[PDB]
């Protein structure tokens, strides 16, 4: 899913 | 190692998508978070990034009917509003 790197991006 | 324990609200998020503990790292909010949405299918099929939890438990957290994944400040205002540090 193309959503799960976009929020990837929030962390560290 | 800066453990929280999540709000009410928060934590049946993380515990609606099969998380059982009370306090959790910054890591786990953010993994759990983001599977509550995938599992939910909040996303914008098209544009990933727009995520719609009108009709949803995460927009009463939320605030709004919609948001951006990119509007980090505005997703970190949810997050630590609604836990407890430690």
């Amino acid at each position: 899913t193309s959503f799960l790197e976009y929020w990837r991006l929030l962390s560290p | 190692e800066t453990l929280v324990r999540p709000k009410p609200l928060l934590l049946k998020l993380l515990k609606s998508v099969g998380a059982q503990k009370d306090t959790y790292t910054m890591k786990e909010v953010l993994f759990y978070l983001g599977q509550y949405i995938m599992t939910k299918r909040l996303y914008d099929e098209k544009q990933q990034h727009i995520v719609y939890c009108s009709n949803d438990l995460l927009g009463d957290l939320f605030g709004v009917p919609s948001f951006s994944v990119k509007e980090h400040r505005k997703i970190y205002t949810m997050i630590y509003r609604n836990l407890v540090v430690v």
